[PDB]
């Protein structure tokens, strides 16, 4: 399975699953709201 | 008057049914997932 067109969905081949999907106490339904809150305010960015 | 394979299919005109359809403790979804579970593992067969 060295072909790169199935690693996108790993449940069929490797079906790995870590102990938890948390990161610094962040839940998947949670992330949406603070992402929206951050993107609400205008920003300036650097592109290299 | 039921010799026609065109109208032979539906059992509503035959008045019978089954209570359950589970096989070996596996519901429809169990087969519907084990099919791709075995498809992920490639192999070869024979034909006669």
């Amino acid at each position: 399975h060295s072909v790169p067109f199935e690693v996108f969905d790993y449940e069929r081949s490797f079906q790995y699953h870590y102990d938890d999907l948390e990161f610094n106490g962040f839940s998947i339904p949670q992330l949406q709201r603070e992402i929206l809150h951050r993107q609400h305010d205008e920003r300036v960015f650097a592109g290299f | 008057a039921n010799s026609r394979p065109v109208q032979i299919f539906d059992a509503s005109k035959f008045h019978y049914n089954f209570d359950n359809l589970n096989l070996n403790g596996h519901s429809v979804s169990e087969i519907n997932t084990i099919i791709e579970n075995l498809r992920d593992h490639d192999r070869v067969y024979a034909g006669f």
